[PDB]
């Protein structure tokens, strides 16, 4: 069976709070299509030879 | 048919006649009369834009 990811608890209670004291700068890869390959097709010449 | 008969260097088997392309065309002929090989190559042709 397929696993959906680590189980986490948040610690929530009604006077507690988070705070970073550090950071990371990430850099990030996003591969985008812009623009297929065009093609053009003669018809009588795919259809029929000579 | 009609194109270009070019000298071959095919290799073709003592019982074997014609050599056929992927979209089942004659691609090679063996000439009857003297027992040479031939390519066929179809004659030039292109696009045209105005
Ligand atoms: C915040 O995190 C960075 C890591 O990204 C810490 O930088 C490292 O600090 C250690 C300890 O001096 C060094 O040995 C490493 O060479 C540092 N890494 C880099 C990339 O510089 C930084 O010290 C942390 N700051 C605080 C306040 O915790
Ligand atoms: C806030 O949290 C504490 C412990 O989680 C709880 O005892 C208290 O009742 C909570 N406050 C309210 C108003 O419910």
């Amino acid at each position: 069976t397929m696993s959906l990811g680590a189980e986490n608890s948040v610690a929530y209670s009604n006077n507690s709070i988070a705070i970073p004291t550090n950071f990371t700068i990430s850099v990030t890869t996003e591969i985008l299509p812009v623009s297929m390959t065009k093609t053009s097709v003669d018809c009588t010449m795919y259809i029929c030879g000579d | 048919g009609t194109g270009v008969l070019t000298e071959s260097n095919k290799k073709f088997l003592p019982f074997q006649q014609f050599g056929r392309d992927i979209a089942d065309t004659t691609d090679a002929v063996r000439d009857p009369q003297t027992l040479e090989i031939l390519d066929i190559t179809p004659c030039s042709f292109g696009g045209v834009s105005v």
